[PDB]
């Protein structure tokens, strides 16, 4: 439902002049979906709610967020010597705070 | 008859040379690491390279 077979065919010109059948085309699609999203690292990722153990880095504490949130919603931080939770409105485009 | 008669040439050389010194003191960049990117680097991640370095 993500990538239609007809769309694949009309892109790769396999249209009315056929190469290897739809079986091999769907196997190629299933094996191209293990090269992409494995070279890049992203996941299915609908609207997400990422909870992550963040690791202290440096005396001033660089916090690289592994998903670079949207532009301004406050990411909350808690635990690990933090007796009270706290929000932080992050960088848009980058994830280093 | 004073020593000032025969020191005009050197004193001019000194004030000219020290003027070169004070002039080049402020005006020459004091920065290092001239980093330049390549062409195809997608400003928006090229800045990520800058903040990293």
């Amino acid at each position: 439902t993500l990538l239609p077979l007809q769309t694949i065919r009309e892109h790769a010109k396999c249209d009315d002049n056929p190469r290897v059948t739809d079986d091999l085309l769907k196997l190629y699609r299933e094996a191209a979906f293990e090269a992409a999203e494995l070279y890049t690292g992203l996941s299915f990722t609908p609207e997400k709610t990422i909870v992550e153990p963040i690791r202290l880095k440096g005396r001033r504490g660089k916090i690289i967020l592994s998903a670079t949130p949207i532009a301004g919603r406050p990411v909350v931080f808690y635990g690990g010597g933090l007796g009270s939770p706290l929000e932080l409105i992050p960088r848009p485009g980058s994830n280093v705070l | 008859n004073t020593p000032l008669q025969a020191i005009g040439v050197p004193v001019a050389l000194y004030d000219a040379l020290m003027a070169r010194a004070i002039d080049s003191a402020d005006g020459t960049p004091n920065s290092k690491w001239l980093v330049t990117a390549s062409r195809d680097l997608d400003d928006g991640q090229a800045k990520e390279v800058k903040e990293g370095i």
